[PDB]
């Protein structure tokens, strides 16, 4: 009960879902400042179903884990993630997050994917905004199911069945 | 014991001893290439040349290491003239030393390299650097010569480390190498063609260049990268 | 000056011979070195007609009986040298304009070089 | 210059006076006499207590009197209606056994948090300080972290076929205590400086 | 009640957990609870080389990156006594001031965003892009830079740098004004800002505030004047000042700074000509790579430099500097290893935050948001 | 006060009718400068011979340790690089690459030269440790780009332009104001 299981429905609904992406950014790093950049002022995101750019999971289901983080943030983020609605996607934005760039330390959390499952990595710290665009284009066609892995291997149209959803 | 003053510090150190060692005990240092632990010196490197007062000053800089000690002696090492000279000898050494650093696998262990950068540098605050006075073509000689089922020899590495030839005399007292031609034409070789001595391989370590290397780990890793795990042998009851 | 070029061209030539002899006798050849100035060349003009700075003929033991080296591009005193191991024979090829490539002052020919080679090969015959 | 009436005093009280040729100066005090001394300074017209750097000299390639050492930076803001630009350090070697020291909350409310950090990072309890809590670190990790003894926390980086790098022996890096591959060093590699 | 404003909210993006003791219609006091991020850079950098540490320096200042970098650079440079070419030094100021402008752009950008009308941010951002484009040019990097190198920057300026630099100096004065234009009138601007942000100058020092907080209360305290470091001695420019601690004052200061900065640019361009871009002592400097081809000694030093990296002598060192964010400085103890034995960072904003329960005494509840924002938190200072 | 409020509107209104300044991606190529740092390329000579020798100087430079390099000694008859040492395995973990650039500076073969790439992002951890052959001057895109372009059968584009090449690159020709 989510818009699937007839030819029609699944493409329909999936187009709906795919094109309405509402980003909730989880700044805690330099990413954010590039993210405000990423919003406006050169390029738009409103043409990708985004007026949502702001802090409520009550407004979004696209999780952008944006920035290098610490131990103290893991349960927090976890919980924030939990307080989203049922279908939800996890972007792991940038190197700082994705595998912990140039820090090997107790303080930090390396490999953000630990805390929550991921579907999209987008390396580079900083990356270019545009890379993120490319990434969400990916994520678009990914949730559309018109994607694979680099071994031709298919995957679910959500991030949210890799570990438990709620 | 012998009353030594190296520059600013004094040490007792019993007689018959080398100036050199007292230098290092004193926390003063020099470039060093010929003589080595567990081995009788020679003068060959000529790196341990200092001046000494006892109080006058020698007219020729004696290899401190080779010379014995003396009570009431002054040793001068922070000499401006020393430093200049060090550089000098370095340059001289470098004259035919073939450029091969990236593929040099003496590398992090190129103590020679480290002395260069330690003690070297042109005599001139600079506003423009110098690098050389040399510019002629280098010697080209012997390389890629497998010396042994374990040891590759590329000859132009050698600085005329005489260490190994020396080793063979000192340590096993079994010899298999020799310098060949004279002067600059010289170079060390064997005529065993594979050295049937039961002790040989230590020369790899002794080689203060990368001439003698363990072929088995040639182009396999880099000096710094290794974890050098002090541990214990058991392969002989020693 | 541009002496350089003919020399280089000669160096190739000589090298070619070294290979020929190598195949001819079936004797072992090994390239020894390549130019520094090729390695560390990395966008600065390279135009050398080969890539090879040093190469040798070995007995078949990895021991050379003949070494053959060119001088590098901007390395002054541009000559090509030969030297026979354990012979103390050191040959200095000059180039002389209006002549060709000379061995001391006597022009080199392939046969000269072959003779040198055979006497080397056969005499020293370390293996 | 405000400094000078402190300096003659320091000399009078025989305190050793460190000086780098970079014109930075420390004053080596005992713990006891500090507070009051430092009281006198603010009174003498010391504007601004800039820093508190807690020092761990667990391992050092020279002897020091103590393992834990604090350093204050006091300044006189000349841009203020008082001050002379008089900036100088005070160093105070600290027994490891007692990681105590009376606060200087008393003379600047800046101190408060600064000393708090120093409890966290090095073990020091500053006497007369309201609140110790970490303000910067987990309280689920303990051992007053950021000390030489304290772990460095590495993880191998991973590459294809599980091929990995372990950082802490990867490094060609060193300390002065450390010798590396070389059997000795001197020259440049025992440091270097210029004057020219 | 004690209200718990948690991290990442709403778009203020301090890790901020804030215990607001309220009267249910007022703020009484805030016990700020922070430190939910942290790294321990200071630790890590003793486990990396000096060269390596230059990676870390812009990685704790989203804003003026180059200042951290510079400050660290200077410290090292002092220690081993290395000098920097004049042209280098020219470039260094240019980047610095360019970075200051950047910072200000972001400060006001966020200011608007945080609360008040949303839009003008985007315009300020347009300009920021222009700045970024300049950075992109010369360093190939949007931000974070390594262009500055020991002995001076590591390569020459683009020629392309000159047109564009003029260009933007043309546009900006007018632009700056038009941002200013939004503030000073708007009588609502008044009614949101003027009364709040209070703190005596005396207490600013006691609790530790740094310029553009201290100088936001009009107390003259440019560390570039007071402990004048390179080039600035010989550059005219004045101190922009307020005269009271409030938001209102802060905001106007910054605008004035920008204009000063621009004149410094202007000054700089005049003083710009060819020159080597880093110190030519190859002992202490990595050599030019157009010479590996040539000498062995080159090769040796080169190899060595980028592997081991030099040994500075034993020493502690500190230099005070004026960052965009205040009193900046590094207290660096080296033992003479290839890595330092202590890296202390003087983080201004962090010290400036100590003054928050104070700053926010007895305030009004919608006002309290702004009062945080006005002080400028970069969490890197705090968290470290 | 009141005047301003009007003036505010005034300017913005000007801007309203101003035809905007923003650039659509990927519909006009992003403007980059030649010093820009994208994905590292491994270069070669016109002798068709890879410059790199597995110099691994980079590896001391990489603070992230982002390089796994298995070295090897070239074939004497068929040397893959003219040198006597090459990089038998060249891996880069882009998930933490520092793209040091210092990297480039240490490498003496000038093998490593930052690209103009940024169109990299995929779903799987271990796919993002880019390999040797993905890191050349001979590929025609990013890994996902390429992998898409086969399954889709579509060609390529990369959506950037520079004023001109960086001199450092001297192989691959990128879109430069004259491509996209
Ligand atoms: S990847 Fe780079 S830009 Fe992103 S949070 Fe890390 S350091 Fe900042
Ligand atoms: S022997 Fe030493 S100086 Fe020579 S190439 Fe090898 S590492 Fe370099
Ligand atoms: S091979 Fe090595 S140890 Fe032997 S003489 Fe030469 S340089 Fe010295
Ligand atoms: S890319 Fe350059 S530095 Fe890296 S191994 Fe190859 S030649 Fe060496
Ligand atoms: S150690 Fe060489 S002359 Fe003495």
């Amino acid at each position: 009960r989510e818009g699937i299981l007839f030819t029609t429905l699944e493409k329909l609904v999936a187009w709906g879902r795919s094109n309405s992406l509402w980003p909730a950014t989880f700044g805690l790093a330099c990413c954010a400042i590039e993210m405000m950049a990423s919003t406006d002022a050169r390029n738009d995101l409103a043409r990708f179903g985004s007026e949502v750019f702001r802090a409520s999971p009550r407004q979004a289901d696209v999780m952008i884990v944006a920035g290098r983080l610490s131990k103290k943030m893991a349960p927090v983020m976890r919980r924030v993630w939990e307080q989203m609605p049922d279908p939800k996607w996890v972007i792991s934005m940038g190197a700082c997050a994705s595998s912990g760039g140039m820090f090997n330390n107790y303080a930090i959390v390396q490999n953000v994917d630990s805390v929550v499952p991921v579907d999209v990595y987008v390396p580079g710290c900083p990356p270019r905004p545009e890379a993120l665009i490319y990434a969400v284009m990916q994520l678009q066609k990914k949730v559309r199911g018109q994607a694979y892995n680099e071994r031709g291997e298919r995957l679910p149209p959500v991030a949210a069945w890799k570990r438990t959803r709620g | 014991m012998v009353r030594v003053k190296v520059n600013d510090r004094i040490v007792e150190v019993p007689p018959g001893t080398s100036v050199m060692d007292a230098v290092f005990h004193a926390g003063y240092d020099v470039p060093l290439f010929c003589s080595e632990k567990h081995l009788s010196p020679i003068g060959a490197c000529r790196m341990c040349l200092v001046r000494i007062g006892l109080i006058q000053w020698q007219p020729k800089l004696a290899a401190s290491c080779v010379t014995a000690v003396a009570d009431g002696m002054v040793v001068d090492t922070l000499s401006d003239v020393v430093r200049e000279a060090q550089a000098g000898m370095v340059e001289f050494t470098l004259l035919n030393h073939p450029l091969d650093c990236p593929t040099c696998d003496k590398g992090g262990a190129c103590e020679l390299q480290d002395r260069t950068v330690e003690y070297g540098l042109y005599e001139k605050p600079l506003e423009l650097p110098v690098y050389t006075r040399f510019e002629f073509t280098r010697r080209h000689v012997d390389k890629h010569h497998p010396l042994s089922p374990f040891v590759i020899l590329d000859r132009e590495r050698c600085i005329h480390c005489k260490r190994c030839v020396r080793y063979f005399e000192e340590v096993p007292g079994d010899e298999v190498l020799d310098f060949i031609e004279r002067g600059v034409h010289t170079f060390i070789g064997t005529m065993d063609f594979g050295l049937p001595s039961g002790f040989s391989g230590n020369i790899t370590d002794i080689c203060p260049v990368g001439a003698l290397l363990d072929l088995t780990a040639r182009f396999r890793a880099r000096n710094w990268e290794m974890e050098e795990t002090p541990t214990t042998c058991a392969l002989c009851p020693v | 000056a541009s002496s350089e070029r003919e020399l280089y061209e000669a160096w190739v030539e000589l090298l070619s011979w070294m290979r020929e002899y190598a195949q001819a006798k079936g004797v072992r050849f090994e390239k020894e070195a390549d130019f520094p100035d090729f390695i560390y060349r990395m966008e600065r003009p390279y135009d050398l007609p080969t890539t090879i700075m040093t190469a040798s003929l070995s007995d078949g033991l990895g021991e050379p009986f003949l070494l053959a080296d060119v001088s590098p591009r901007h390395a002054k005193l541009k000559r090509i040298g030969l030297r026979l191991p354990r012979a103390h024979i050191h040959l200095h090829a000059h180039y002389e304009p209006g002549k060709g490539l000379v061995t001391g002052k006597i022009p080199l020919t392939k046969e000269r070089f072959f003779a040198l080679a055979d006497r080397a090969r056969e005499a020293l015959a370390f293996a | 210059m405000r400094l000078e009436r402190v300096l003659e005093e320091a000399r009078a009280k025989g305190y050793p006076i460190e000086d780098n040729g970079l014109g930075n100066l420390w004053v080596v005090l005992p713990r006891e006499r500090f507070k009051e001394e430092m009281a006198h300074y603010k009174a003498m017209g010391f504007n601004f207590l800039a820093d508190i750097v807690g020092l761990d000299y667990l391992t050092y390639p020279d002897p020091r009197p103590e393992r834990f050492a604090v350093v204050y930076e006091l300044v006189s803001l000349p841009g203020w209606k008082d001050g002379d630009g008089s900036r100088f350090f005070v160093r105070v070697y600290v027994p490891e056994e007692d990681p105590r020291l009376p606060t200087v909350t008393d003379l600047w409310g800046s101190a408060n948090f600064l000393e708090r950090e120093v409890y966290d990072l090095f073990g020091i309890v500053f006497e007369g300080h309201p609140d110790l809590r970490k303000i910067l670190t987990p309280e689920d990790l303990e051992g007053h972290p950021l000390r030489k003894d304290y772990p460095l926390g590495e993880t191998p980086t991973l590459f294809r076929e599980g091929r990995y790098i372990i950082p802490a022996e990867f490094r060609a890096a060193l300390t002065g205590k450390d010798p590396g591959l070389t059997f000795y060093k001197g020259g440049s590699r025992k440091g270097y400086r210029s004057l020219w | 009640m004690t209200l718990n404003v948690g991290p990442q909210h709403p778009s203020t993006h301090g890790v901020l957990r804030l215990m607001v003791t309220l009267s249910g219609e007022e703020v009484l006091e805030v016990v700020p609870h922070i430190g939910y991020l942290h790294t321990g850079f200071e630790k890590t950098m003793e486990h990396r080389t000096y060269l390596q540490n230059i990676t870390y320096t812009p990685r704790m200042d989203y804003l003026h990156s180059f200042a951290h970098d510079l400050a660290y650079a200077l410290a090292v440079e002092k220690l081993l006594g290395a000098v920097v070419p004049p042209r280098a030094e020219t470039i260094r100021v240019i980047l610095n001031e360019l970075s200051r402008l950047a910072s200000h752009l972001v400060f006001l950008g966020t200011g608007l965003l945080d609360l008040g009308a949303l839009t003008p941010f985007f315009y300020a951002f347009r300009e920021r892009e222009t700045i970024l484009d300049l950075f992109e040019w010369v360093t190939g990097q949007r931000f974070h830079h390594n262009y500055i190198r020991i002995g001076g920057v590591k390569e020459d300026l683009p020629e392309e740098f000159v047109p564009e630099l003029k260009k933007l100096l043309e546009v900006l004065p007018h632009r700056i004004d038009e941002y200013e234009a939004l503030f000073a009138e708007s009588p609502i601007f008044y009614e949101r800002a003027r009364g709040v942000g209070v703190i005596p100058p005396e207490v600013a020092i006691d609790l530790g505030l740094t310029g553009g907080s201290l100088r936001a209360s009009g107390v003259n305290y440019d560390v570039r004047k007071a402990y004048p470091y390179s080039g600035y001695e010989t550059y005219t420019f004045d101190v922009p000042l307020g005269e009271r601690g409030d938001v209102f004052d802060r905001m106007l200061v910054r605008i004035r700074e920008m204009r000063e900065s621009v004149k410094i640019i202007k000054q700089a361009l005049e003083r710009l000509e060819p020159g080597p871009v880093r110190d030519p002592n190859p002992q202490i400097t990595p050599p030019p790579r157009h010479l590996l081809e040539t000498s062995m000694e080159a090769v040796i030093y080169h190899f060595k430099h980028y592997t081991e990296g030099f040994h500075p002598p034993k020493g502690e060192v500190y230099v005070p500097t004026e960052s965009a964010r205040g009193e900046l400085g590094y207290y660096i103890v080296s033992d003479g290893g290839s890595m330092p034995y202590r890296v202390k960072v003087r983080a201004p904003s962090f010290v400036n935050l100590q003054s928050l329960p104070y700053a926010c005494k007895g305030e009004q509840v919608p006002d309290m948001v702004a009062i945080i924002a006005s002080l400028d938190p970069v969490m890197g200072d705090v968290d470290r | 006060t009141l005047k301003a409020l009007a003036q505010s509107l005034g300017i913005t209104l000007k801007y309203l009718f101003s035809k905007p300044v923003t650039v659509p991606y990927p519909d006009a190529p992003v403007a980059l400068k030649p010093r820009f740092h994208g994905r590292h390329v491994l270069t070669r000579h016109p002798n068709g011979l890879e410059k790199c020798i597995g110099c691994s100087l980079c590896a001391a430079a990489c603070p992230a340790y982002a390089i796994y390099v298995e070295p090897a000694e070239n074939d004497p008859e068929n040397p893959v690089s003219a040198g006597e040492r090459y990089a038998k395995v060249y891996e880069i973990n882009m998930l933490r690459c520092i793209f040091c650039g210092l990297c480039e500076e240490a490498c003496p073969t000038g093998a490593i030269v930052l690209g103009y790439d940024f169109e990299m992002a995929d779903y799987e951890y271990s796919d993002l440790v880019y390999g040797k052959e993905d890191m050349l001057v001979d590929v025609v895109g990013t890994k996902p780009q390429r992998r898409e372009a086969k399954r889709t059968g579509k060609p390529v584009k990369v959506g950037y332009v520079v004023p001109y090449v960086r001199p450092e690159l001297e192989g691959f020709k990128a879109p430069t104001e004259g491509g996209k």
